[PDB]
RNA sequence: CAGGCCUUGACAUGCUAGGGAACCCGGGUGAAAGCCUGGGGUGCCCCGCGAGGGGAGCCCUAGCACAGGUGCUGCAUGGCCGUCGUCAGCUCGUGCCGUGAGGUGUUGGGUUAAGUCCCGCAACGAGCGCAACCCCCGCCGUUAGUUGCCAGCGGUUCGGCCGGGCACUCUAACGGGACUGCCCGCGAAAGCGGGAGGAAGGAGGGGACGACGUCUGGUCAGCAUGGCCCUUACGGCCUGGGCGACACACGUGCUACAAUGCCCACUACAAAGCGAUGCCACCCGGCAACGGGGAGCUAAUCGCAAAAAGGUGGGCCCAGUUCGGAUUGGGGUCUGCAACCCGACCCCAUGAAGCCGGAAUCGCUAGUAAUCGCGGAUCAGCCAUGCCGCGGUGAAUACG
């Protein structure tokens, strides 16, 4: 395992295990899907935009 | 005050750079000040020729400098009397044994910079703005084209209060990348200040 | 950006800690990049034109 | 805290090294 | 927590103008603009007129005020 | 052992041009070490969009320097014929190391 | 700003004249600019045997044409930007209706993030906007192995170090994929609500994109520019000072007030970037900043570089405290011509307010908020806690 952080890896491990476990026996997909271990979590650090302190978090405006 | 440059917005796509060449962090700036100075003289000189674009390529001390013009005549000169002066005048500024082509513009009425210059001139000639605009669009819209548009800045007819006249035809979908809209700006000095002409010519599609 | 100050080119500072980039295109002396010798403004302009090889509109 | 020159964090935050935060 | 290093800076404008006054006994006053210069012993017992940026302020240099710099005695700003 | 790195701004030219050197050897040299990618070094420029003030606008520009390897093991003497002066790119640079 | 100085200029194009070519090294006074001055030096053309004569380039003086103004006017202006607002809207052509301004289209019913689409309709169609073509992220493939690994197997100096393999990871080019396509229910359609299969499901996330126009919005100090105005100065040089002032008031922030916490040990997991006269491994001196010496990099190959929060162990036991690190003495290191005004960074000593903040008020709906650290531009250095990016950990709630 490489890249990221230990909790990200923990989920990566979660994929391989279920992905290999399927190649081994394809009849295993039918039980893994219901709990979707076969899905790749697409949630990823959203980019930082300009004008914003950090993507969404906007600066604070005073007595407008 | 919005809207990005149509060219800058379409560089990676329908529209290529006017300078192709790799450099390192040590020469890039130099091969720019110069590369720019090339456009500096050529612009002041080959004016009457009506120079649309001024591509420039480079290599190990090599230079392309392909100059695109409507009337290549004024460029070259008597047999070749001028394209020699302005090449020796060129290589004088930059000792790089520089080439120097002279491409010809097929129908200058599809060359936004030209169309702009045209309208710009007419304005310094105390002409009627609205007309030129309507004409310009026509000339361009007639020489084929799937759309066209022209925008003269303000202070129209020396009128105290600046305005903005434009008018256009066909399509000019500035938001679509897969378009190809030659854009061309031309200034217009006067007795009562500057004016800014802008030109758009929607040529192709995919 | 009074010509008298675009003398910067001197390179005859008498003390090198007096040198100072200064945009080659607009004389700008306040937001001049190194890699271009151009200020933040001039850079935006020519970049749009496409007179800066490679320099494209960044997005991601 | 991130503002105490003489702490591990003090150095890190201020991005420096010294007695309280040696270079490995 | 002041500092500088090894080489104590002083402008030779007045240095080779302060000691030059010693090889003749003494003198009276010295018009200077260099407040950048560190006060050293060969000045003790002198009077250096430093510049504010407007006028020259007389400064009878003394024993203790050695390690300091001329500027420290020529107050720049004016307040209430 | 012919190492030739290919660095440029255009990933199309520096790519086609790169596959020019690949065939100009596949007719007179080792199967070559094929065309190797090599991470791109992106340079970003961020500027306030308009002149004077408005510090919250800004536009982003990048200069992508792409790279390549090629590398022809087996210093074939017959390859330098096809790989001498048979180029075409315009914005590409080439480093040769044996 | 004060003071010392230049005034055809620091920079363009030219000009008629006394004169010496060019440009190299000097010395006086000087704070520096300046100013006075000393030699070195006679090249290039057409004449002349030669002394020398007239011209070219250059520079020098005196007088010109003129330079120069970040001097005024952003309501004379260009350009670029901000704003309502990524709001879903603004229009045209022809027809039709009105004496006319104008109306119809664009209204209406369903629907959508949307003037999105459907169905209606005296309207039929179009532009500019929406969307879509471009970039990034999520799955797989193909091409490619000086970056990947016993996946395997062979030697261990146990270091993917060797051998040699590309399969993996990855790198980066090019393609595959999602279409309400399939199933059920509703509908007249468009399109809803569910199910399957899938990495991904109904714009899958996040970007670049911001219509006709509105603020006589912003910028003459980026630049460009019309018109006024100054020209021994509102132009120019320099040294020094000021932009850093401090009875006060406000905005944006940083660090906190602590035990879910703070220290010290020891250990593990990232991404993006940057690196010639620059990253600087390693070793040695020093508590240290830093200094010496010195390998490697021309950079998936070397370096910045420790990620930090986390984990394991130990200390502190609720105190203004082992919380907090302001302020103030010291002694130093660096950069730099030079750190008084007015630089960071070490080290010793100081150890201030602060026990979570009135009235008010800000942000954010998911890898978001919150929290942790990393890089870069500019840059000698730096006053960055700024800004633009990066990746760890990772919530709460939305009746309406
Ligand atoms: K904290
Ligand atoms: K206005
Ligand atoms: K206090
Ligand atoms: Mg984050
Ligand atoms: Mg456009
Ligand atoms: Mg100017
Ligand atoms: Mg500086
Ligand atoms: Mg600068
Ligand atoms: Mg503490
Ligand atoms: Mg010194
Ligand atoms: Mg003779
Ligand atoms: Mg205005
Ligand atoms: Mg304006
Ligand atoms: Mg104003
Ligand atoms: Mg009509
Ligand atoms: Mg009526
Ligand atoms: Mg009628
Ligand atoms: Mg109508
Ligand atoms: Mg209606
Ligand atoms: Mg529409
Ligand atoms: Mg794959
Ligand atoms: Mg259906
Ligand atoms: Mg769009
Ligand atoms: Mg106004
Ligand atoms: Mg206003
Ligand atoms: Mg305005
Ligand atoms: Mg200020
Ligand atoms: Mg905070
Ligand atoms: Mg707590
Ligand atoms: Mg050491
Ligand atoms: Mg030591
Ligand atoms: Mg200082
Ligand atoms: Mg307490
Ligand atoms: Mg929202
Ligand atoms: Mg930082
Ligand atoms: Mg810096
Ligand atoms: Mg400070
Ligand atoms: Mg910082
Ligand atoms: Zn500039």
């Amino acid at each position: 395992v490489r890249g990221g952080g230990k909790s990200g890896q923990i989920d990566a491990i979660k994929l391989g295990i279920a992905r290999a476990l399927v190649q081994y026996n394809p009849d295993y997909r039918a039980k893994l899907k219901p709990l979707g271990f076969l899905t790749r979590d697409a949630r990823v650090v959203e980019r930082k935009k300009y004008g914003k302190h950090k993507a969404r978090r906007a600066p604070q405006y005073s007595k407008r | 005050g919005n809207k990005i440059h149509p060219i800058g917005f379409r560089l990676g796509i329908t529209r290529d750079w006017e300078s192709r060449w790799y450099a390192g962090k040590k020469q890039y700036r130099h091969l720019l000040l110069e590369d720019q100075r090339i456009r500096g003289l050529l612009e002041k000189e080959l004016y009457s020729a009506g120079l649309a674009r001024v591509d420039i390529e480079r290599a190990a001390d090599n230079v392309a400098v392909t100059v695109h013009v409507a009337k290549p005549g004024v460029v070259i000169g008597r047999g070749g009397e001028r394209i020699r002066v302005l090449r020796e005048e060129l290589a004088k500024l930059t000792g790089k044994n520089v080439a120097l082509n002279v491409q010809e513009v097929q129908n200058p009425n599809l060359s936004a910079p030209l169309v702009a210059q045209r309208v710009a001139e007419q304005i310094e000639r105390r002409f009627a703005v609205r007309r030129a605009i309507k004409q310009a669009v026509q000339r361009v819209m007639e020489s084929g084209a799937k759309g066209a548009k022209v925008i003269v800045s303000g202070r129209i007819g020396g009128a105290e209060q600046a305005r903005t006249e434009w008018a256009a035809q066909g399509r000019v979908p500035l938001h679509t990348l897969r378009a190809n809209i030659d854009y061309g700006f031309a200034l217009a000095r006067t007795t009562y200040g500057v004016l800014g002409v802008k030109a758009y010519i929607f040529l192709g599609e995919v | 950006a009074r010509k008298a100050l675009i003398e910067k080119a001197k390179r005859t500072p008498k003390f090198k800690v007096r040198a100072y980039t200064r945009c080659v295109r607009c004389g700008r002396a306040r937001s001049v990049y190194r890699f271009f010798g151009l200020c933040r403004i001039c850079l935006r302009e020519l970049a749009h034109k496409g007179q800066l090889p490679g320099v494209r509109k960044a997005s991601w | 805290g991130k503002g105490d020159r003489r702490t591990r964090r003090g150095k890190i935050w201020r991005g420096t090294y010294g007695k309280y935060r040696p270079r490995k | 927590p002041r500092s500088l290093k090894k080489g104590v800076f002083v402008d030779d404008h007045l240095l080779e103008k302060v000691l030059e006054l010693n090889a003749k006994g003494e003198k009276r006053l010295i018009k200077t603009w260099s407040r950048r210069s560190t006060i050293v012993p060969e000045m003790v017992g002198h009077t250096i007129a430093v510049y504010n940026g407007k006028q020259h302020v007389p400064v009878y240099i003394t024993e203790n005020m050695v390690g300091h710099k001329l500027g420290e005695f020529a107050p720049t700003r004016t307040y209430r | 052992k012919i190492r030739i790195k290919l660095r440029g701004f255009d990933h199309k030219t520096l790519d086609a041009s790169a596959q020019k050197i690949v065939e100009a050897a596949r007719r007179s040299g080792a199967q070559v070490s094929g065309p190797i990618p090599l991470p791109t070094r992106v340079r970003r420029f961020t500027v306030i969009r308009g002149p004077f003030k408005h510090k919250d606008s800004r536009e982003h520009f990048e200069l992508r320097t792409h790279n390549r390897l090629v590398d022809i093991i087996n210093p074939n003497r017959k390859t330098i014929e096809q790989l001498m002066t048979l180029d075409l790119p315009t914005g590409v640079e080439i480093e040769i190391k044996t």
